[PDB]
């Protein structure tokens, strides 16, 4: 029934409670016993007596080598983050100072000073605070890039690539491709002395960079290179990265066979070697999700979010920008699955709960709010047009228009003004004022869209297509232009059926618009037509339904890493 | 303290109704219910399941014997297999049930069949066995005389492997019924008592090496007799 | 019911 | 042979989350007002989250939210009991 | 049945081999080479009489039913203590 | 002295350990009191000042241990026709001084091997003996265990324990392989 | 139960004698380890002498007295037995320096 | 429910009376396992519970909810008290 | 109105 | 709360003064957390005072059980544990 405690735990239990007596003793305790130590403080509510212990380089960087507990690092670490408690940025401080004094000092101190450097950035950059795991990189990058010998060149390109990382989560793209130019000079003075060094880790960060600027056919290009540069002596943390951004790349180039290749097996091996419960895992699971939301498999893709924050709330805290990402990621896809339905009050809270987090750790300005408060205007928008009072619904107009409004100005800083990011939010304002009775300049910023999607994308992928349908169903339910809307559903149609089969959840809001349309300007005939293919679209999207998960679908040891990296190559 | 009363009155009302015995059942259902009026509902909400578990024995049990009836297979239990459900969250008889079981073959036919039906006459409930509690009329004749005992599934354990064969070890007799040891001693000294079971063994004390042999010898007054 | 989702 | 079997519903929960009640007895409005009128239909229903509820507290939980009240997942029944 | 164990102050320590058998290296100590000999050259006697005292507590209050009161290691003898419970896996 | 981190000089407690780890993989004898200073040496080594000396240790022990699986498996090959009888006893005294390594080891198995790949000394041993031993020599040792059996139905009967204490040593070598428990054993021997 | 130590100046005897058994059966168990007899040595409660046929019960050797977190201690003559090397004081803290 | 008695939507009325079902059927449970089923503050929320039917327009069983809630009052606290004929008044008025 | 106020 | 139960059962066996000492802080310490609403967090205080008054029987022991058990009663009806009030109640009658 009752099991005793164990003499450690016991003597951890005294230790803590004999805190103040004995708060430097514990210091000179070995590193397995200061964890322990540090988390007794953490779980017995101590935060405040915890804080002023992490905040200290020295104690911080023999708690973060045990690495065995880990997981409740990021919890006790968030837990200070969210207590008030600026550990990230007085480590980051702490670590400036450190470097600034050793800098001169001698290159054997000098490289203990960088693993150091590194595991810490490296915890700041996994724990999500990107810009304060910036300070520590670049102060890495001082000390590595004052010396030149052999020795330091590898660290200065590992401390780049790692360095750029921090810098796609941040988005702080514009100096992206400067610190790829850094990296670029540094490997290529590497090639010169006749060591080399693996490219991939470099490359599948770019593809996170040109991808996050919608650069897709260039970052589609670079991922074909961060293939190819895959070994078979990589760790399995830049293996999984590479695939995660390789899927991410090839969904937007609407290659969905191979890129289902490559990303069920990223969140294979990343299940396999890290575990179910581990952070990179759910970020393996979110870029999964994110796939499976963008080849119309939602009822597979909302189950995945799911599992994907489910990781990310239970390691990272509440108030972190992991969990924040999970939650508008998460807001964006229980907003598709439940577009039919209409039940948006768990997209809400996912979305409200994203931005309450975004905007406490974040500044008033930063790109990370323009998901974020696209997704809470997207559902404030349907919630409204299904509301059964009208007075209500204005004022969610009114605040879904400020959320677009502010969430334009934050991509139109960050990029300007014919970005494909920027097309998708002149698309949602054009579709928010087709509800909200601003018909005259809905229609310019659809015809926006389409131009700068069509500019950069083309005519063979979805994303013009939902602008196209978008603009169809303005001309046809509000504007009464019914005859140029017409080949507007046709464009939709087609392009849907070319990529997601007969299927396509989309095309019931085209056909439903255009039966409407044609309801008004007589063919009964084609409306008959229609009807009938109506009725077949709906048994197919029933039988369609995929009562199996993507957790079964991934199922286990499909193949090596070697076979997915030549069949993506052969592929190309 | 009326509350008290009635743990006192539903642990009794317990033996009382499962083991067959009671004036009739209307008044059964009119001590309840005058209960019910003189201390309120949720006083004899649990002694009230207490006796529609009894109605619906009727009712379950006919339909399982319907259910026997139209199987594609023909499948005979062999016994004359009597069933009641009971509400976990109403019936005391609970307690901690922390010896497992594993019956022989004679009444596996009937335990397994039985969740089947159950299963889907029922859908979301599973069924705890209380093996302390059933008690079975097992066909005594391995004798001259083919009597009559009444005997529980504990009981029925240790009789049903002498049964088969009348040499039967008690170190395998405490493995094969996988139940507590403690209560071993006591559960055949009762056979004792009536003499179902000769003492082979020369110690006068019961354990796990005293070997037991059945009686050829044994001999009642009446044909049918309960075991106590 | 009329439009699509937002991109 | 006349034998003895308890009947459960195999939520290892064994607490209604919404009423706070047990699983096994009646809910909070079966036992206010239908105590007296009529309570044998109070029964469970599960979920894909699997969190069985009683019938009667999750369908009033879901007059005001659809989500399982344990979990913010969207709530989809999955088994009843009848 | 019996195993003596030495402090670095010399003291003697005998506890009965069950008890000791709860410390997770002292069952290494009592394995590999062959009443047993275990010495310790850095834990003291203090916190080797605290550990000797924790394993009657433990075999005693083993999967008891009842309340088990927690094991009273002094605030002084905190942190040795603890070093030796890491050590001898206690 | 107490059980506080110290600055310990890794060198002279490694040459201090090697002769405990060679008296111990042949099995020949340890002194007890000698073997509890190894307990008390292999703890003060995992938590060494200012960095701890665990990896350092494991990364030290592995070459210890390969080049010793090496000079025997050399005493393998020097034996011909006795590599089976041989094979047997000094498989025995491996797996036995390996047990008593996992024990040697425990602190180090259980606050830096668990912690992070790296595996378990005893685990390490066993995984060694059989990839650095049995992978050069897997078909001659195997040829002659089914001639053996195969003899016995054809009259000419194996010794016991020769043939016995082979056909488990491929079971023990994949103890730590919790998912292949006799997968290998099957494959390249049944 | 009770739970007891017996030392002899530089030991420490980790005994389980219930209420029941007397001081013969501790002589016994010291035997069993120290091989000597009752008649050479006698134990020694602080500074007082047990009677062989006298129950540890009334000598003061209540369950609540000698739980095993803290087990009751008797002196082994064949005292002067050794202090246990007492751990470090830890400062006062609220002791002005 | 006041606040819904005194708005003039019916969505909102809805809305706002269903999360006062919750709210005193919640405290009607609290107050029945801590305290028990015939007590005054068990008889507190079951008037709650009366009116709030009342002004659900669930006539039926708010009449169940008076009487369950007066048999209460008036054994422990007397025929005639404050609170009996707080919840007659209450049961009146939904009669009448 | 219509009541009087909650016990 | 937990820092001092855990003190007051490592002085437990020790002199009656520091045991005073010890009471005293609880009352003051346990006062303080009552009055600032911290009942559940204070019966953990009240009850290692009582427990400290029941080592020894002597007569201020005896009469600081009773204090324990008034001000564990306070904690124990603001923390809505009416069950375990009448225990505490009939435990300072024993005292009383
Ligand atoms: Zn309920
Ligand atoms: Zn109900
Ligand atoms: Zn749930």
């Amino acid at each position: 029934e009752w099991i005793p405690e164990t003499l450690y735990n016991t003597a951890i239990s005294a230790v803590v409670d004999n805190y103040i007596r004995s708060r430097r003793d514990i210091r000179s305790l070995p590193e397995n016993i200061q964890f322990d130590v540090y988390y007794k403080l953490y779980q017995q509510g101590r935060l405040c007596q915890l804080g002023s212990e992490f905040c200290e380089l020295e104690v911080f960087a023999k708690v973060l080598r045990a690495l065995d507990k880990r997981h409740l690092l990021h919890h006790c670490f968030q837990a200070l983050m969210d207590h008030g408690v600026k550990v990230a940025s007085v480590l980051a401080y702490s670590f400036s100072r450190r470097c600034s004094y050793i800098a001169e000092s001698d290159a054997a101190v000098k490289e203990k000073a960088i693993q150091v450097g590194f595991v810490l950035g490296g915890f700041l950059s996994d724990a999500g605070w990107y810009s304060d795991a910036e300070k520590v990189f670049l102060s890495c990058l001082q000390l590595c890039t004052l010396h030149d010998e052999m020795l330091h060149w590898f660290r200065a390109v590992e401390c780049c690539v790692r360095l750029l990382h921090v810098r796609n989560g941040n988005c702080k793209y514009h100096l992206g491709e400067e610190t790829f130019k850094l990296a670029q000079t540094y490997m290529d003075k590497l090639s010169k002395h006749g060591q080399q060094a693996n490219k991939a880790a470099l490359y599948g960060e770019l593809c996170a960079l040109l991808f996050a600027k919608s650069h897709y056919d260039e970052a589609y290009k670079w991922c074909i290179e961060a293939m190819k540069e895959i070994t078979a002596g990589l760790p399995v943390k830049v293996v999984v990265d590479v695939l995660r951004q390789a899927s991410k790349a090839c969904v937007v180039k609407r290659e969905f066979k191979k890129a289902e290749q490559l990303i069920k097996h990223a969140v294979y091996l990343a299940r396999d070697h890290f575990g179910s419960k581990h952070p990179k895992y759910s970020d393996t699971l979110l870029d999964y999700g994110f796939y499976l939301l963008n080849v119309d498999n939602i009822c597979q893709s909302v189950a995945i979010y799911q599992a994907a924050l489910d990781i990310r709330q239970s390691v990272f805290g509440g108030k972190n920008i992991h969990v924040a990402t999970a939650h508008e990621d998460l807001a964006y896809s229980s907003y598709v699955h439940q577009y039919s339905s209409g039940k948006f009050d768990n997209a809400l809270f996912h979305a409200e709960r994203a931005i309450g987090i975004i905007t406490h750790i974040l500044p008033e300005d930063h790109l990370l709010l323009a998901s974020s408060k696209r997704v809470k205007a997207l559902i404030l928008e349907e919630i409204a047009i299904d509301c059964h009072n009208k007075e209500t619904e204005q004022r969610l107009l009114q605040e879904a228009h400020d959320l677009h409004l502010s969430s334009l100005q934050l991509a139109k800083k960050a990029f300007g003004e014919f970005n494909v990011q920027t097309a998708k939010h002149y698309g949602n304002l054009g579709r928010l004022y087709q509800s909200m009775r601003k018909f005259k300049e809905a229609e310019e910023m659809h015809i926006k869209a389409i131009q700068i999607k069509e500019q950069l994308l083309g005519q063979e992928d979805y994303e013009v297509a939902l602008s196209v349908g978008h603009l169809a169903s303005l001309y046809n339910y509000d504007m009464n232009q019914y005859e140029n809307a017409e080949k507007l559903y046709l464009r939709s149609i087609a392009i849907g059926k070319k990529l997601f089969g007969e299927g396509y959840s989309g095309l019931e809001y085209d056909y439903r618009g255009l039966i409407k349309l044609y309801n008004s300007i007589g063919n009964y005939e084609k409306v008959f037509e229609y009807h009938n293919v109506l009725s077949n679209w709906n048994r197919l999207r029933d039988r369609q339904y995929s009562v199996t998960d993507a957790l079964e679908d991934v199922s286990t040891s499909p193949q090596s890493t070697e076979e997915v990296v030549q069949s993506f190559l052969i592929s190309q | 303290d009326k509350d008290v009363f009635q743990k006192f009155y539903a642990r009794m009302l317990a033996k009382r109704l499962i083991h067959g015995l009671s004036m009739s059942m209307d008044s059964e259902e009119a001590m309840i219910n005058k209960l019910k009026q003189a201390c309120g509902y949720e006083f004899t909400s649990k002694l009230h399941r207490m006796y529609t578990d009894m109605s619906v024995s009727a009712d379950l049990n006919n339909k399982f014997n319907n259910f026997i009836k139209n199987q594609d297979t023909v499948i005979d239990l062999g016994i004359s297999f009597q069933i009641y459900v009971l509400q976990a969250g109403a019936w005391p008889l609970t307690q901690a049930p922390s010896s497992t079981f594993a019956i022989p073959q004679e009444l596996e036919k009937s335990v397994q069949m039985f969740e089947l039906f159950y299963s889907q006459h029922f859908s979301g409930r599973k069924l705890t066995w209380l093996h302390y509690l059933c008690t079975g009329e097992v066909k005594m004749n391995y004798l001259g005389k083919p009597y009559v005992a009444m005997v529980t599934t504990y009981q029925m354990a240790v009789l049903l492997a002498f049964n088969n064969s009348e040499t039967v070890s008690y170190k395998e007799l405490q493995d094969s019924t996988q139940m507590n040891e403690k209560e071993l001693t006591k559960t055949i000294k009762s056979l004792l008592d009536v003499k179902m079971i000769n003492h082979d063994s020369e110690k006068e004390d019961i354990d796990a090496e005293s070997s037991f042999s059945l009686n050829m010898n044994f001999s009642s007054k009446r044909t049918k007799f309960k075991i106590t | 019911l009329t439009r699509n989702k937002g991109p | 042979w006349n034998a003895v079997a308890l009947w459960a519903w195999d939520i290892v929960v064994d607490n209604c989350a919404i009423c706070r009640n047990h699983i096994m007895d009646l809910c909070i409005e079966c036992q206010a007002n239908q105590a007296s009128a009529t309570s044998e239909e109070c029964t469970v229903a599960w979920g894909v989250c699997n969190h069985a509820f009683h019938f009667h507290c999750i369908s009033r939980w879901l007059k005001t939210r659809q989500v399982c009240p344990l979990d913010n997942r969207e709530w989809e029944f999955q088994k009843y009991g009848h | 049945m019996y195993v003596k164990l030495i402090s670095s102050d010399g003291h003697e320590f005998i506890v009965k081999r069950e008890h000791a058998l709860t410390s997770g290296t002292i069952k290494a100590m009592l394995s590999g080479p062959g009443t047993n000999e275990v010495n310790f050259r850095e834990i003291p006697s203090h916190v080797l009489s605290k550990v000797c005292m924790y394993f009657t507590y433990k075999v005693r209050y083993t999967n008891s039913s009842t309340e088990i009161p927690e094991f009273p290691i002094a605030p002084e003898i905190a942190l040795e203590l603890l070093m030796a419970a890491n050590f001898l896996d206690c | 002295t107490s059980l506080k981190p110290r600055v310990v000089d890794f060198d002279e407690t490694w040459n201090k350990l090697l002769t405990t780890i060679k008296a111990v993989v042949m099995l020949e004898y340890v002194e007890r009191a000698t073997w509890n200073d190894r307990f008390s040496d292999i703890y003060a080594l995992c938590v060494a000042y200012p960095e701890p000396l665990g990896e350092r240790l494991y990364t030290e022990t592995k070459i210890f241990l390969e080049n010793h699986v090496r000079h025997l498996h050399k005493r393998v090959l020097e034996s011909e026709e006795q590599v089976l009888v041989m094979y047997h006893r000094y498989w025995e005294e491996y797996s036995k001084g390996a047990d008593y390594m996992d024990c040697l080891y425990r602190y180090l198995n259980t606050q830096f091997i668990k912690k992070n790949p790296l595996m378990e000394i005893g685990e390490l041993a066993l995984d060694m003996w059989r990839k650095l031993m049995v992978e050069p020599l897997q078909a001659i040792l195997i040829r002659m265990l089914l001639r053996e059996i195969k003899n016995d139905r054809g009259g000419e009967d194996p010794n016991q324990k020769v043939i016995h204490g082979v056909i488990n040593s491929f079971v023990h070598v994949e103890q730590y392989k919790k998912k292949f428990p006799l997968k290998f054993y099957q494959e390249i021997f049944e | 139960d009770v739970f007891l130590m017996i030392r002899r100046h530089k030991t420490t005897i980790f005994t389980d004698a219930k209420e029941s058994s007397t001081v013969f059966e501790l002589k016994r168990i010291v035997e069993g380890i120290l091989k000597r007899p009752p008649d050479e040595q006698r134990l020694y409660k602080d500074d007082q002498l047990l009677d062989d046929g006298k129950t540890l019960g009334e000598c003061g050797f209540t369950s609540q007295t000698a739980r095993p977190q803290a087990p009751a201690t008797v002196g082994l003559a064949f005292l002067c037995i050794e202090p246990f090397s007492s751990p470090p004081e830890l400062p006062d803290v609220m002791k002005p320096q």
